């Protein structure tokens, strides 16, 4: 018996809009499973899309109003990383907040979601993990990711320097002034902050995913499926898998 | 080794301008250094950071001035409808000159398009050939959207080949698939129209469209030429730092038909093998040599744990076709080792030429590194022979990114040698580093007699009665180089006898006049003359007071260039090559 924190990292990309349905009453029936496993279980809530700025986003006055316009759909202008829920034990809370969860843009391009996973390792006060528990942060998104140098096509050519911010809103604020992280930069801030990181990508990603966690200490890749029908499952195998910590 | 670290010209631009985000030469007459500066405000109507180009002076005190590449605002398609955006279009953010020519780019340049109100990140460039200026950008197209050519960012990356073709890369044609543009410099200014927005070029080369694996391969990112069939003409060099899966890819393309010549693959995930490429002939026979950057990969440390310190490969041009290939870590973690790889062009003169790569955010207060590497017959000098430091800490949002860009082989002094320029946009700075011309040294040492026999007292110690078995120590001291250098080299030499005694051995020699090991004497030398030498009387210690009669009694000779007093017009002060060691010795027998 030992306490879990587990944060929620989702994409938040069109294609994820049929995901949204589904976790609509996740964090209740997870909470109800990790109950069998530990007493002492919390779980919070981010999501992210990408960086909002030329050339990762359309910039026509309309077209960043609604990034949708070719469905045609409405869905929220394109965000970097919104940090929505701390980690907690109430469930409920988890699942009013899924439930007004909306969709941004409807991305098929590679995504800023290693921004997030910067974020939500290093904000320790703001996301809330706990001193003396295991902390897993679950990465939901069915696309690839922008790492290191890919702003530079953006003019972003500050590197990321790992530290918080979260401007109040608990909205990333330099998503349009720092780079993507490094691979190298995740490692050495989700080691330091003890960071479980759990890839659960679709089938088009598992492969890609897997090559980034065998550098990364700790991570591990769950084969999400495209609705996200089985990350209730997928997360109660990974948190037993990094349970028994083999590792010859 | 050469370069001048102590005092080197430091320009510097306006504040929050990234000025030294791209540097280059000019060579049209005198000479000049090209700045970029992509964040710069112009006085263009409307416009907010257009960026500039700035051409400084070496002569003068710093005192650069911008390059005027074009005045006007943007364009209207129609009433109230603008064609072009060209407010945070990051012009300068690469500079490229050859001769006359000045092409520059701006990659954030967005227009509107012909056929809706758009907002397409095409990429424009203004070519300036000698006095006519005219603007390129070939994916300023009716092939517009993603899926075309309405994100490309034409000039995200440039280059010039050796028959006057500009090479452009294009990182996000076709869905970020990535492209190369290359265009006749003649028919770019020749078909030039400022009421025409997309041009055609009929001897254009350029990638085409491939299948969607291909997507996100960023094609065009960085870029170089050289020739790699052995037809004189320049190949096209570029990295696709997302192909792979993000592996990294360089592609190697003909520079007659755009046909692929040679691949290569980075090894590790997210390294980002491609960020940088050059092409070089670094061993000296005559087949450039390809280097790639790998700023993000990760080496194992002592610990066996991994540690993000980069990585450049060096591949040698094989004549039969292949390459050898090595591989260059870097030497600081997070440091990104290879971000920058600047062919320098033979620095030192020695017949084998040089190339600078740099760790812009390595150093103390992360102020930035460059390293100097020679060229050998064998190939890169895997040790770096000079260590170029950043001097400007970081007050602003970046980090001081010295060497970020950098720029090499051009003689800007016509001291004989090749300069560097360094760019630190962070600290909006760009700072000339100049070479120090090389003194090669020829010094003679003779001992005769080289058979010392103990019992032949010939010389008398002066002040007494007892005679010693002496002998004469001569040694000769000549210099010469090759490049533009004063006449009178001040040499300090020292001669040591016996040096190579056992540890706590008897000193078996004295110099006869001092009764002391060691004599320095100061040489004043002229260059390309005959060798001037000087002569003296050394003597062995009575037999009785010492028993290593059979190691032989080598005499050791040191010599330094004095450096203080040998400063040229310029101020430029020369230096002892560091292949060469610095000293002689010459060996006496006892009988
Ligand atoms: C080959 O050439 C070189 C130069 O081209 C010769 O070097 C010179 O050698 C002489 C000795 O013959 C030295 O004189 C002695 O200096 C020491 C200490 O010197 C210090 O001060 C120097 C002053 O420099 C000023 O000017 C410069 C600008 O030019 C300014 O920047 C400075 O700030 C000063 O204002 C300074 O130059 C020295 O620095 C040197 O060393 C440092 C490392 O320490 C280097 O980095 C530097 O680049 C530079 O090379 C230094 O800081 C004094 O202490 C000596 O005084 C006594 O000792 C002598 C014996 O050593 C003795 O003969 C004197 O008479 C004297 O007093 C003695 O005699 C009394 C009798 O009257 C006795 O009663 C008493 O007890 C005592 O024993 C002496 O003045 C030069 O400084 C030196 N210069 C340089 C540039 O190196 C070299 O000798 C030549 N070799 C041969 C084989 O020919
Ligand atoms: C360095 O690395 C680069 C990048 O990897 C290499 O460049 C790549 O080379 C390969 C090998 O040639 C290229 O693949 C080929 O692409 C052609 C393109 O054909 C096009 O036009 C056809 C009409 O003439 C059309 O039919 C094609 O349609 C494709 O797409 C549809 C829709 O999905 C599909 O249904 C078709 O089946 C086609 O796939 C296409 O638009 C293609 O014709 C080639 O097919 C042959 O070869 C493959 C095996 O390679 C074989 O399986 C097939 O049966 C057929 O025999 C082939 O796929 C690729 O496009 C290049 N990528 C670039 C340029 O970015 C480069 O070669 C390397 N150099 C060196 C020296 O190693
Ligand atoms: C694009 O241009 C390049 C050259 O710029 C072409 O490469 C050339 O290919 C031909 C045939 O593949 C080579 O000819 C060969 O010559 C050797 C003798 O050296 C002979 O033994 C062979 O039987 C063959 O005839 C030619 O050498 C080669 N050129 C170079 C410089 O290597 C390439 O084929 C062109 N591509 C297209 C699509 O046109
Ligand atoms: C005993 O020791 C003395 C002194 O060390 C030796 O005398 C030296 O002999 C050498 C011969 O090798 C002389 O060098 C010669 O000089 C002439 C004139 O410059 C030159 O033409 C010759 O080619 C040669 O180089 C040297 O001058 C001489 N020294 C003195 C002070 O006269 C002597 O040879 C030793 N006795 C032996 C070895 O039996
Ligand atoms: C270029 O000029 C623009 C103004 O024309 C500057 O933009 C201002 O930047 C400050 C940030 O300190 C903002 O608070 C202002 O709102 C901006 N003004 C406008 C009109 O955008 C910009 O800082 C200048 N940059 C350089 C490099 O000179
Ligand atoms: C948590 O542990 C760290 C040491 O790893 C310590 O610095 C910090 O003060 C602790 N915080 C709490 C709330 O226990
Ligand atoms: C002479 O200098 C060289 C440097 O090239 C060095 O390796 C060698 O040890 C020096 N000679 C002696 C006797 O120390
Ligand atoms: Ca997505
Ligand atoms: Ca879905
Ligand atoms: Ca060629
Ligand atoms: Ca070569
Ligand atoms: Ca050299
Ligand atoms: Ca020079």
């Amino acid at each position: 018996d030992y306490p879990v924190d587990l944060y929620y990292l989702m994409d938040l990309s069109a294609s994820m809009d049929d995901d949204l349905n589904t976790i609509k009453e996740l964090g209740s029936r997870l909470s109800k499973e990790m109950s069998k496993l530990t007493s002492n279980f919390r779980l919070g809530f981010g999501s992210f899309v990408e960086k909002p700025v030329s050339p990762f986003v359309k910039t026509t006055p309309e077209e960043i109003a609604n990034p949708c316009s070719s469905i045609p759909y409405f869905c929220l202008p394109t965000f970097g990383f919104k940090h929505i829920l701390p980690l907690t034990n109430d469930a409920e809370r988890f699942n009013e907040i899924v439930k007004n969860q909306k969709i941004s843009a409807n991305i098929d391009t590679p995504e800023g979601g290693f921004d997030a996973i910067m974020q939500a390792a290093v904000c320790k006060e703001k996301i809330g993990w706990r001193n003396d528990s295991l902390h897993l942060l679950v990465f939901v998104s069915d696309a690839d990711s922008h790492f290191g140098m890919d702003s530079k096509l953006a003019g972003i050519v500050c590197p990321n320097d790992g530290l918080c911010h979260l401007d109040s809103k608990n909205e990333y604020s330099m998503s349009t002034v720092l780079e993507y992280p490094t691979i190298g930069q995740l490692i050495d801030k989700l080691v330091q902050n003890n960071v479980l990181l759990i890839f659960a990508v679709t089938q088009e990603q598992v492969h890609l995913y897997e090559n980034y966690a065998k550098l990364i200490p700790g991570a591990t890749v769950g084969l999400l499926q495209k609705d996200s029908g089985n990350i209730l499952q997928l997360i109660i195998s990974a948190y037993e898998e990094l349970r028994s910590e083999v590792e010859l | 080794f050469n370069l001048d670290v102590d005092s080197p010209a430091e320009y510097s631009g306006p504040e929050g301008s990234y000025f030294g985000f791209a540097v280059d030469f000019f060579v049209p007459s005198r000479m000049f250094l090209l700045v970029g500066a992509p964040k710069a405000n112009t006085t263009q109507p409307g416009i907010v950071e257009g960026g500039q180009v700035l051409k400084c002076d070496w002569s003068s005190t710093r005192r650069c001035q911008p390059i005027e590449f074009d005045a006007t605002g943007n364009r209207d398609y129609a009433k109230d409808d603008p064609l072009e955006f060209k407010s945070h279009q990051w012009f300068g953010a690469s500079v490229r000159s050859k001769q006359d020519k000045i092409l520059a780019c701006a990659p954030l340049y967005h227009w509107r398009t012909e056929m809706k109100q758009e907002r397409e990140p095409v990429g424009t460039c203004f070519l300036q050939d000698g006095t006519k200026t005219v603007e390129y950008a070939p994916c300023r197209s009716q092939d517009i959207d993603a899926d075309g050519q309405g994100f490309c960012q034409g000039g995200f990356s440039i280059d010039f080949t050796k028959a006057d073709r500009v090479l452009l890369g294009g990182p996000g044609s076709f869905y970020w698939q990535g492209q190369l543009i290359s265009d006749q410099v003649a028919e770019i200014v020749s078909k030039y129209d400022p009421n025409v927005y997309s041009i055609k070029y009929n001897n254009q080369l350029a990638t085409r469209t491939a299948q969607a694996i291909f997507d996100d391969s960023y094609l065009g990112y960085s870029v170089a030429v050289g020739d790699f069939n052995g037809d004189g003409i320049d190949d096209f060099v570029s990295g696709v730092p997302r192909a792979a899966r993000t592996l990294g890819m360089v592609y190697i393309y003909d520079g007659k038909n755009m046909s692929s010549l040679y691949n290569f693959t980075g090894e590790q995930m997210a390294a980002y093998f491609g960020f940088s490429v050059a092409a070089t002939d670094i061993n000296g026979d005559d087949y450039a040599d390809v280097f790639i950057g790998a700023p993000l990969f990760m080496d194992r440390g002592s610990d066996g744990k991994l540690q993000e310190v980069g990585q450049v490969s060096v591949s040698l041009q094989r004549a039969s076709g292949d390459f050898q290939t090595t591989k260059l870590n870097g030497f600081e973690v997070f440091a990104r080792f290879g971000s920058a790889i600047a062919p320098l062009g033979d620095l030192d003169q020695d017949g084998f030429n040089d190339i600078a790569i740099a760790a812009p955010y390595g150093g103390e207060d992360k102020k930035g590194i460059v390293y100097i590497f020679n060229g050998r017959s064998t190939g890169l000098n895997a040790v770096p022979s000079q260590i170029l430091e950043g001097q400007w800490a970081a007050r602003s949002g970046c980090p001081p990114s010295f060497g970020y860009s950098m720029k090499g082989a051009t003689d800007i002094d016509k001291n004989g040698y090749p300069d560097l320029i360094v760019g630190a946009f962070g600290v909006d700075r760009a700072i000339l580093y100049r070479a120090r011309p090389v003194i090669t040294v020829n010094a003679g040492l003779e001992v005769y007699p080289s058979i010392l026999n103990q019992d032949n007292k010939t010389c008398s110690l002066p002040g007494t009665a007892l005679k010693v078995s002496c002998f004469n120590v001569r040694f000769c001291l000549k210099a010469d180089g090759k490049g533009v250098l004063p006449r009178k080299l001040n040499f300090q030499v020292e001669l040591l006898l016996d040096k190579l005694k056992q540890k706590g051995a008897i000193r078996r020699a004295l110099f006869l006049y001092s009764r002391s090991p060691s004599h320095s004497k100061n040489m004043t030398i002229s260059r390309g003359g005959l060798m001037q030498c000087e002569e003296l009387i050394a003597y062995l210690r009575d037999e009785s007071e010492f028993r290593d009669k059979l190691t032989p009694i080598t005499i050791f000779m040191e010599y330094r260039l004095d450096y203080r007093t040998a400063a040229d017009t310029t101020g430029l002060q020369p230096i002892l090559n560091q292949f060469t060691p610095a000293n002689i010795s010459r060996q006496a027998h006892i009988l």
